[PDB]
C-alpha cells in the first residue's frame, strides 16, 4: 500500500526601506 | 583545454598552476618542509575574463575532476535542500579522487549575513563555512571561487583555510596573445596585421575576442556564399574584422584644424609616458596627468580631447558636469567614485570632465544644502584626483568656459597642472579643409574668401554653415555649388558675444602675469 | 528576406558541413524566432521539418517535467546527436527559461547541454517564442543563441486558405481572393476557425459550403498641401539614402488638429509609433527619457511624438530651485540623447504645442529640430463629416452653417459639440421611452437640427 506525506518549507516576504534626500 | 589556451594572465595563471600542481606533482617537498599548502582561491574580476577557463585548464592539465557548481542553481526555496545539495556536491567531490571544486558566483550565496533577511541564505552560508573548515573538513581537495564584487562576501569566508588566497584577474600584449590563440585553427589571410586589432579593440575583456573572431569568420562565409576549389583560398581579411568591430570615437589627428602648438604639446604629454615607460623609470620620475582648457564655447575642446585620446590605446570616459548630481545624500560622490574606479580599472585611460564650473564652483561658503552638496562633491573629486591612490595611468582632462569659478585646489599642480588657453582666418582655412575631407568639391569655390568674411566666428558656426550648404545641395539634388555657400553665408549667427572675449582676455593676461 | 535567411541558416550548415569547417568558423548552431503572435514561426518550423529528411525531435516547453527533466534534456540531445546532423525545435522557451531573476536546475542543464556541442555533432537548434523580453541573457550569450530573426500577408493567407479548405466538398461559386483580401489580422488558427464556423453554419442552414456561409462566418468572428508635404517629406527622409549620400524632427505650432495630424501619422504612415504625454516622464526622471529613446532606437524606424513640448523644455535659462535643476537635467538628457542620432537608426521626433514662446531655443536650434510647420473652413467641414461617419444623421441637415459660424475652433471641441448633441438626443429618447412606458423602435432615431442648435449653446 502507498502513503502520503506533508511538507511546508517557506515563503517570500517584502520589506520597506527609508531614504534620505539632500534637497 | 590546456595551459597553452590561456594568454595575458601570465603571472596569476603561473601562481595558481604552481600552488595547485606542486602538491600533486610531488608531495615529498611539502612533507620535508612540514607545512600544508594553501587550499583555496578567490578569483575576482569583471565577467568574461577567463577565470573559469583558467580553472578548467588547470583541472585538465592535472589528474583532477573539475566539478562545477553554479550560484543560482543550488539555491532553492525548499527548507533544508540547498544545504543538502552542497553537502552532496562536496561528498561527491571528495568521494572519487583529489579534485577541483569551482563554485561560481558565490556573491549570490554569500550576502554577509547582516544585509540578508532570508534564513536559507544564512543557512547555506553556515553550511559552506562548516564544509570548508571544521572537524575533518577537507582531505586533499581544493576549492575555487569566482565573483565580480569580492566585498559582498562573509568575512568568515575570506579567512585562511577557506579562501586564503585572493587573485585579481583584470592589456595590449595579453590581448594580442588571445587574438593569436583564438585564430590558431583558421587560415585567415596573409595581409592581416594583428597590431591594429590589439590597438583598436582596447576595451575587450577577452571573452569578447572569441565572439569577434567567430563573427568575422561567419560573416566572411556569409558574404562569400551569395553567388556560390571553393574551399581553397578561404579565410577572413581586414574588411571582415573591421565590420565585426563596427557590429569609442572616430577621429585621428585630422578633424582638428589649427592650434598646432597645442596639438604638439598634448601629443607629447600623452604619448611620451605610454610609449617610453623605460625612459621615465631610468629618469625615475612620474608623468604629468592633468590638463585644463578654457575659452569661449564651441571651440573644439571636446574634439581635441577625442583627437588626443584616439592615437593611444587608452579608453575614453566622457561625463558632463551636471550629469552626475542627484537629490539624494551621497549619490553624486558615489557616482564620482565609480567613474574614477572604472577609469583606473582599465589602464591607460583618459577621463574628460566637461563643464567643471558646474562641479567645482569654488566651494568657499554658501550656507545651504546645495552648498553642502557642492562642498562634498568638491572634496570627493579632490581626494580621487590626488589622494590615497596609486595613480597608475589616469589622464583627467578638464573643460570649462568660466575658469574664474574654480577653487584653487583642483587647479593646483599635480591635479590640473597645465592651464592651456584655447583661443583666426588661417586657422579657419585648416578647419574648413578638415571638415571638407570627404565631399565632392567644385574647383571654382574659394575657401579663402569664405574665411575672410568670418571675423570672429567659432568652429560651431563653420559647422553650421557647412550643414546649411549640405542641406542646400541635397535640396537641389532631390558636387557642392558656390551659390549654396553664397546664400548660406548671409545667414550667419556669431553666437559668441564680445564682452566674454574681454573676460577671457583678462583672465589669460592675469594668468600670464601670475 | 527572413525566409531566405532561415533557408541559408538551415541549408548551408547542414548540407555542406565540410565547407563550413573549411572556413574555420563554428558558431552558427542556434536560431531564435521572436515576434508578434500569429505570424508563422511554427509554420516555418514545420516547413523546415518537411523540407529535409533529417531527424526532427520536437520538444515543447512545459512537456519536460515529471530528477527526470535533466534526463529528458540529455535524452533529447543525445538522440539528436546520435542519429544524424539534424535540427531540434524547442517551442515556447518562456516556460523553460523563466529569466532566472527545478527551474534553475533545468536552465543550468540546458546551458551545459547547449554549450557541450562539438564540431562532430553538426546539429543546430531552432526555438520559437512569443515575447522577446523574458529570456535569459545567459541563454542569449555568445555561443548558444546569437542569430535571431524578426518575423514582423495576403498571399500567405491565400496559401493557408488553399491548404485548409481543399479537403471538403466546398462549392461552385467561391472566390478565395476576396476571403484573403477582406481578412486582415488573422493568423494560422483563426482561418481554421473560419472554415470550421462556415461548416457549422452550413449544417445549421441544411437542418431546419457556399460563399454566404463564409461571408457571415467572417462577419461573425474576430490642410491638403500641409499633409502632402508632411507625409511626402517623411516618406522621402525614410526612403533610400543613396540620393542623400550623393548630396530628423519637426515642430507644430498654432492656435486646428495637430494631435489629430499626429494620430493620422500614427495610423497610416506604415512605420512604428511611440507616444508619450508632456509631464508623463517625470536619476529616474532621466532614466525614463533614456530608456524611452532606447525603445525608440531598438525598433527602428519609429516616430516619437512628443506632445506638449513646452512643459518638458521650459527654456532652461535660470530658475534656481529644485524644479529648475530637474528642468535642466531633463533638457540636457533630451539634448544629449537626440544629438547622438546619426544617419543610422533613423528616428524622427514630432512636436506639437500651443505656446511656441516657451520652448527652448537650445531645442529649436539647427541640427536637432529645424522644421517649423505652422498650422480652416474646408478642414472643419471634413472634420465634421469624418466625426459623423457611423451616425444616423437627420437627412434634412447641412453642416456648412456650423462650418461658417465656427471659425477659430478645433477638432476636440468639434467632437465636444457632436457629443453634446448625442447627449441631448439620448435625453430626449429616454424621456420619450419613460413617457411611453406604441411608437417606433426609436422615437428619435436621428439627431435633429434642434439638438445641434441646443448643443452649440455651451460650446
Ligand atoms: N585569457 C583567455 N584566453 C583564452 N580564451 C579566453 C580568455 N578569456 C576568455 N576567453 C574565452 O571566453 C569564453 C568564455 O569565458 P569565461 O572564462 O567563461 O568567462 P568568465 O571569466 O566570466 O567565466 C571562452 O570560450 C574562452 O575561449
Ligand atoms: N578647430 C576645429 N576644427 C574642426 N572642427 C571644430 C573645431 N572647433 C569646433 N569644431 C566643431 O564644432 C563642434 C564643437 O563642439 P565642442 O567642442 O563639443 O564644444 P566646446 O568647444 O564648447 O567643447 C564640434 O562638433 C566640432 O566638429
Amino acid at each position: 500500500a502507498a502513503a502520503a506525506a506533508a511538507a511546508a518549507a517557506a515563503a517570500a516576504a517584502v520589506a520597506v526601506a527609508v531614504a534620505v534626500a539632500a534637497a | 583545454v590546456g595551459y597553452d589556451d590561456i594568454g595575458g594572465c601570465r603571472k596569476q595563471m603561473a601562481q595558481i598552476r604552481e600552488m595547485v600542481e606542486l602538491p600533486l606533482r610531488h608531495p615529498q617537498l611539502f612533507k620535508a618542509i612540514g607545512i600544508k599548502p594553501p587550499r583555496g582561491v578567490l578569483m575576482y574580476g569583471p565577467p568574461g575574463t577567463g577565470k573559469t577557463l583558467m580553472a578548467r585548464a588547470v583541472a585538465n592539465e592535472t589528474g583532477a575532476f573539475f566539478f562545477l557548481i553554479n550560484g543560482p542553481e543550488v539555491m532553492s526555496k525548499m527548507a533544508g535542500e540547498s544545504e543538502s545539495n552542497l553537502r552532496k556536491a562536496f561528498e561527491e567531490a571528495e568521494k572519487n579522487a583529489p579534485a577541483i571544486i569551482f563554485i561560481d558566483e558565490i556573491d549570490s550565496i554569500a550576502p554577509k549575513r547582516d544585509k540578508t533577511n532570508g534564513e536559507v541564505e544564512r543557512r547555506v552560508v553556515s553550511q559552506l563555512l562548516t564544509l570548508m573548515d571544521g572537524m575533518k573538513a577537507r582531505s586533499n581537495v581544493v576549492v575555487i571561487a569566482a565573483t565580480n564584487r569580492p566585498n559582498s562576501i562573509d568575512p568568515a569566508l575570506r579567512r585562511f583555510g577557506r579562501f586564503d588566497r585572493e587573485v585579481d584577474i583584470g592589456d595590449a600584449t595579453g590581448r594580442l596573445e588571445v587574438l593569436r590563440i583564438h585564430t590558431k585553427n583558421m587560415k585567415l589571410a596573409d595581409d592581416v596585421d594583428l597590431e591594429a586589432l590589439a590597438a583598436e579593440t582596447h576595451g575587450y575583456v577577452g571573452a569578447d575576442i572569441a565572439s569577434l573572431c567567430s563573427e568575422a569568420a561567419m560573416q566572411q562565409i556569409r558574404e562569400k556564399m551569395d553567388l556560390i576549389e571553393v574551399l581553397d583560398s578561404l579565410g577572413v581579411t581586414m574588411d571582415n574584422f573591421r565590420f565585426a568591430l563596427g557590429n569609442s570615437v572616430n577621429v585621428t589627428w585630422d578633424d582638428v584644424g589649427g592650434l598646432d602648438e597645442i596639438k604638439e604639446e598634448l601629443k607629447e604629454t600623452v604619448e611620451y609616458p605610454v610609449l617610453h615607460p623605460d625612459q621615465y623609470t631610468k629618469f625615475g620620475l612620474s608623468p604629468s596627468k592633468g590638463v585644463l582648457f578654457y575659452g569661449p564655447p564651441g571651440t573644439g575642446k571636446t574634439l581635441l580631447a577625442k583627437a588626443v585620446a584616439t592615437e593611444v590605446s587608452a579608453n575614453f570616459i566622457s561625463v558632463k558636469g551636471p550629469e552626475l548630481l542627484s537629490m539624494w545624500y551621497g549619490e553624486s560622490e558615489s557616482n564620482i567614485r565609480d567613474i574614477f574606479d572604472k577609469a583606473r580599472a582599465a589602464a591607460p585611460t583618459v577621463v574628460f570632465l566637461d563643464e567643471l564650473d558646474s562641479i567645482a564652483k569654488a566651494r568657499g561658503g554658501s550656507l545651504g544644502d546645495a552648498g553642502g552638496a557642492s562642498d562634498r562633491v568638491v572634496n570627493q573629486l579632490l581626494t580621487e584626483m590626488d589622494g590615497m591612490n596609486a595613480k597608475k595611468n589616469v589622464f583627467v582632462i578638464g573643460a570649462t568656459n568660466r575658469p574664474d569659478q574654480i577653487d584653487p585646489a583642483i587647479l593646483r599642480p599635480g591635479r590640473l597642472d597645465q592651464l592651456i588657453y584655447v583661443p583666426d582666418e588661417n586657422a579657419r582655412l585648416s578647419i574648413l579643409n578638415a571638415q571638407l575631407r570627404k565631399t565632392p568639391l567644385e574647383p571654382g569655390l574659394e575657401l579663402t574668401a569664405i574665411a575672410k568674411a568670418t571675423q570672429g566666428f567659432s568652429g560651431a558656426d563653420l559647422l553650421y554653415i557647412v550643414q546649411r550648404a549640405a542641406k542646400y545641395a541635397i535640396k537641389d539634388s532631390i558636387y557642392i555649388t558656390k551659390e549654396h555657400f553664397a546664400e548660406a553665408m548671409k545667414t550667419a549667427k556669431r553666437s559668441v558675444s564680445d564682452a566674454e572675449l574681454r573676460r577671457y582676455e583678462a583672465y589669460s593676461q592675469q594668468m600670464k602675469a601670475s
